[PDB]
């Protein structure tokens, strides 16, 4: 079951290499009953309402990217002046 | 307008990109009341942050969230950032990208924690994180040189080149403003003044900023101070008492150049700067000598420019030329440099966008902004 | 003492 | 051994993974994660920043999962073991064998072997020898105990997916689990304090 | 309709919450006859409490159930409360909460029996026990200041800064108006007037309340009183005799500042307040010097405010500005401050309910009241 | 032989070099009669010094010339030393050198006047001043460790790696036996006992010396005392009354490890030991941990050594081992260490000759002694 | 009081 709206992503480090020896490999019946309990408990519904992310709110140069930083630093005193003045 | 928030051990400066002075400069402390409250209905808060804590510091236990440049309490650090945006600046970070400042040789854990905290609790649209020492030279207007970054945390000497920090040449130094403040009260007890509590530590810091100075010659000044009372100055405590310091004026700042007073084997800031330069390449050694810039509040003592120049001249070869650049705005050099970088048109390229953060995760901070 | 405490 | 043979800890870990996978994108629907990823829970907040993911995990556990209500008393040795430095204990203990091994060559064939240079009133030889045999018997016990701890710790590490070869992981293994435990207890304490006071206000 | 009862060593003021003046004020004395009645027609009682005892004070043996702010006779204390509720206020305490006052640094058993008696003999719905000095600051409307509450048995100073009290700086002196009354009748024998019986003590107390005053300069006024007769005043006894008291007018209140006259080693009230301020931190001393508050009937002598200002100014640093607040209604400051507390909306969550007392017992007051 | 005078805040010990015990041990109090002499048969001296004042402490105002290890009144200190040499030791100071003791981190004027008084009033041939904590280590037959001294005025932790103490790692707290005595009488009023005057202060000190003890687990012991009995002890006052103290037995010594009860922000006696060790080199920390030495009368409580070991173990890393050394005669450890130092043949060149003082004045005490 | 004073 997937949520209808995008929610906060809870990133992890994943598992080192693969599931070669870790206990995550074991398909014990104890893990199975957790999935069915969560699918029936009123938990997944609450996650969509409360943990919805706040959208995103976003806000031809031949010149070298590195040298762009340098020029603005040295000539910071003439930001308000046009190149014709400089 | 991109916010430029420069967190620090002693004071945190916040403002807007393009301004020539920070809008809010308040102490970075989080105090909590140690006495139970008897007056009901006052609505007293649980924790006081910033200027509110300093005003009521008599009945509070002031704890600095940042000690020696590492945040020992990540719960109080969120409190200060919350106070910086909503209260002091009165601007919601929802529509303003935030620029943060790191410290030289910062652990990777702090780098990701800062990104994770702000991108979720405050969910700012964009972020960029830069080194404090790197921004210090940007404010002065030169991109190549060696910065003698000092403050209330740990003294750093970062010989940056072409605007990039050299990782191997960075030398650390624990001698900072807090050590001198702790050393000042240790030698002030010789005259009969006993400052011990954290509330009275702020009082000693006021004395250090107003009366302390660096003497050009230590041995000559010591004899003059004992013989005559000209060097003595009077200071008034908040309770009305008047104190007098005779030779502690040039003995507390002198600990910077002679760390053996505090019992530290490491050399002074005069020798650490020379040692850092030697670690760099031979060809670029000429440029760094003539473009050394002091920064931070610790290097604001009167006469520190002359004492540093004289002492580093003897250590350096006679062929080398010494030019200690000490701009008068060196207290806010870190913040001013950040405002210059933020206002750049090309600065939009290396934003850490909110959309990009989700797909990559907190690990994007290591590779995107370095 | 002089400034601080009583001594 | 207690952490490896604890079904409560595994069940709680399984519950978190399912909750995390529900929110995560379809392209990052991982079936496992390292222990160090448990620190991301307190840093996620809701719209009003009142509660975290760990904060709501307490209510969910104490409403539909009574088995995992309180695991702190069940796993107490983990908290105590977090205060010990495994690398320091290994370095300290292994130094003792080096001293004992060097002592044997000194007493049997070293400077102490020759009794001619010894003073007549020098009972060092008559004291070291009775203790050396007794100490050797105690010495083999320490050597066995060192390897037993190393084998159990390494076995309990690959079970949880941690890298045993990394020196960083060996030092910070129980502390990471302990860090999650104190975070859970603080969240549970905050949850009880906020909810119970609200209920009391309504009743009065 | 919370009841605010302020039981004191000499007088107990009882009224209602939300009012501006106490409803009933009567002396807190319980007297019983020392003779045997001869007329059977008169409806003589066993003991007289309140203003009734004062009217017939010539026959009874007046006894104070409260001594030095400590109830030394719990059998008599119940009589006063029984007389207060059912005769003065004429209300049933079974429906209104009761607010009580107690001096600081009192025995823990004193407030334990106060809770038990009312909750079992009167069955009050709720309770709260507050410090007398804390309530005095509520009447003034301030939030920062050292309160000197000199009453009839206890003279105590409680410094409060921004609503947070300092329990370690609280000084209590067992010297108040009752001890001055005992000293006044001792020096009145130097002129030829002998007051010994407990009934005649109330006559001396009337003399002190009208003629005694605090001299600005005791050494100067002593010489003046011995060289002329302008300071002499005439008082009329209840029996018609006219007595004249001279230098005793400024000598009885002088024992407050120089307790060596009484044989006590404790410092004066001016030194006790200064010692209390010195125990506080340096940062809060400036705000406590300019917010000194006097209260209680003992501090009603003409000129005590001026004398206290001069005495503290000598001890305090010259730079500080001492400002003593002497409101005209400082006699009922404790009760008026308690009226505001009971009427506050926030205070409704701090009542000691009957259920809370039932589960624990008399010890609940320790953890729920300061 | 050289006299070894160890002036202390509470008691002063004087004797001879080479002896195993001080010859005279009397309290360091000077009292003056507040009452007026009425009879003429006896001498009725102006002031009484030492145990003479203790016997007649009822009619005197006992004043301590030393507070927090600083001589506040130099007029009374001359009385005590004149009493030590001429009444207790009954020797002429003009023939024997005198060794004195001064607490670390003291005002320079404190030990400057000591030199002036010795060389101008008693005309001693030689003099020397030594740190109190340093001598405490010599009495235990050690030259490498940390000494936890605690008396009436000072509780200083001086880590001594070699024959000379480490100056940069010395921590001094103004919390000692006298502070606990003032706290004991503050919480004794909760049971109904009032001790106010200085004469009654000496009664409280006797109670503290005999009944107070340090609890291994403060939280567990408080619950045990809540069940009543099995912990209350009866003490007999000089008047004749019998008083019983319950939880006050361990509450007063608990103020050492939790100074928050006294309203002091300073850390406890267990944390200040760990903090002092952390200021030393990494190599030396191993020796200081295993050679902790207690001294002074404050550390003579039953069970303080056991409680201190548990607290340090939790703070210190588990790899290090903690061994607290508590010699049976730690009350006189300061004097015994001084006796060993004076009897040494090498120490004969460290004396300050009379001619040496004349050429440099009192200022020679800073340069020569330590 | 009990021990000390009269109260
Ligand atoms: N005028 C001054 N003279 C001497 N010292 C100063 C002066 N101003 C500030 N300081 C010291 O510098 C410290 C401020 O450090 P700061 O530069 O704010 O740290 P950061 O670099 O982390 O922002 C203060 O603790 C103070 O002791
Ligand atoms: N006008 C006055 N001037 C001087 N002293 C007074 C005056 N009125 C009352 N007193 C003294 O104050 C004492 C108690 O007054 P009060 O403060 O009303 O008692 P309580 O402290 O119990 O409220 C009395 O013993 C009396 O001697
Ligand atoms: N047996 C004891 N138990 C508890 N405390 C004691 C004991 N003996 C002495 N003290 C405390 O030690 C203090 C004096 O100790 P000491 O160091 O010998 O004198 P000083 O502190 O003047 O150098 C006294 O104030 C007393 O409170
Ligand atoms: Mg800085
Ligand atoms: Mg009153
Ligand atoms: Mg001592």
């Amino acid at each position: 079951r997937r949520p209808t709206r995008r929610l906060k992503q809870m990133h992890w480090e994943k598992l080192n290499s693969g599931l070669e020896f870790t206990f995550w490999t074991g398909p014990s019946d104890e893990a199975n009953k957790i999935l069915e309990t969560l699918h029936t408990s009123g938990v997944l519904d609450e996650l969509d309402e409360s943990f919805a992310m706040k959208e995103a709110k976003t806000l031809t140069d031949y010149m070298s990217s590195e040298l762009q930083k340098l020029f603005g630093i040295h000539f910071h005193k003439l930001s308000h002046k046009n190149p014709n003045e400089i | 307008a991109a916010l430029v928030v420069d967190n620090g051990s002693g004071m945190c400066k916040a403002g807007f990109a393009g301004d020539d002075a920070p809008r809010a400069v308040f102490p970075s402390i989080v105090g909590r009341p140690r006495h139970q409250g008897v007056m009901v209905g006052m609505g007293q808060k649980d924790s006081y942050v910033g200027d509110e804590a300093q005003s009521k510091r008599g009945i509070l236990t002031l704890k600095y969230p940042i000690e020696h440049g590492i945040v020992t309490n990540w719960d109080d650090m969120e409190k200060i950032w919350h106070h910086t945006f909503y209260n002091e600046l009165r601007v919601a970070p929802e529509e303003h990208p935030v620029l943060l400042t790191e410290a030289p040789l910062n652990p990777k854990a702090n780098r990701e924690k800062m990104t994770q905290i702000m991108f979720e609790t405050f969910n700012t649209p964009a972020m960029y994180v830069a080194i404090q020492a790197v921004l210090s030279l940007y404010a002065s207007g030169r991109t190549t040189g060696i910065v003698m970054d000092s403050g209330d945390g740990v003294t750093h000497t970062v010989p940056i080149y072409e605007g990039y920090a050299l990782p191997h040449a960075i030398l650390r130094l624990d001698l900072a403003g807090r050590d001198l403040t702790d050393y000042l009260m240790k030698i002030l007890t010789e005259r009969g003044y006993s400052f011990t509590t954290t509330a009275e530590r702020e009082i000693v810091r006021d004395i250090k900023e107003k009366l302390c100075y660096v003497a050009l010659d230590f041995e000559q000044e010591m004899a003059t101070a004992a013989s005559s009372s000209s060097l003595e100055k009077s200071y008034e405590l908040p309770d009305g008492q008047v104190i007098t310091i005779g030779n502690e004026r040039f003995r507390c700042p002198e600990a910077l150049f002679q760390p053996s007073f505090l019992g530290m084997e490491s050399a002074g800031i005069h020798e650490t700067t020379f040692n850092s330069i030697m670690k760099c390449d031979v060809d670029i050694r000429k440029d760094l000598y003539a473009n050394t810039v002091l920064s931070g509040g610790t290097t604001m003592y009167p006469g520190i420019a002359d004492r540093m120049q004289k002492e580093i001249t003897a250590l350096a070869p006679s062929t080398m030329k010494i030019k200690i650049i000490a701009p008068p705005e060196r207290k806010y050099s870190v913040w001013i440099g950040g405002s210059i970088l933020a206002s750049l048109s090309t600065f939009q390229q290396m934003w850490i966008s909110k959309q990009e953060y989700d797909e990559s995760g907190p690990s994007i901070v290591h590779r995107k902004c370095f | 003492w002089x400034a601080x405490c009583p001594a | 051994l207690e952490l490896r043979d604890s079904k409560v800890f595994k069940g709680l870990l399984y519950l978190i993974l399912y909750l995390g996978n529900y929110m995560n994108d379809y392209v990052r629907q991982a079936k496992g994660f390292a222990i160090g990823s448990l620190q991301r829970l307190p840093l996620i907040k809701n719209a009003n920043n009142t509660k975290s993911l760990l904060h709501i995990l307490d209510i969910t556990i104490r409403k539909h999962f009574p088995q995992f209500d309180n695991f702190s008393p069940e796993l107490s040795t983990v908290t105590e073991a977090a205060k010990l430095n495994i690398e320091a204990i290994e370095q300290e203990c292994s130094e003792l064998i080096r001293g004992c091994q060097n002592l044997q060559i000194d007493c049997d064939s070293g400077a102490l072997s020759d009794p001619t240079v010894f003073h007549p009133d020098d009972k060092i030889l008559s004291v070291i020898l009775p203790w050396l045999m007794e100490g050797t018997k105690k010495m083999d016990f320490l050597k066995e105990h060192l390897r037993t701890m190393n084998t159990t710790l390494n076995n309990a590490m690959r079970y949880f997916g941690e890298q045993p070869n990394d020196p960083n992981s060996k030092n910070l293994f129980f502390k990471r689990v302990d860090s999650f435990i104190i975070d859970y207890s603080k969240a549970r304490s905050d949850n009880l304090k906020s909810e119970e006071e609200e209920a009391s206000q309504h009743r009065r």
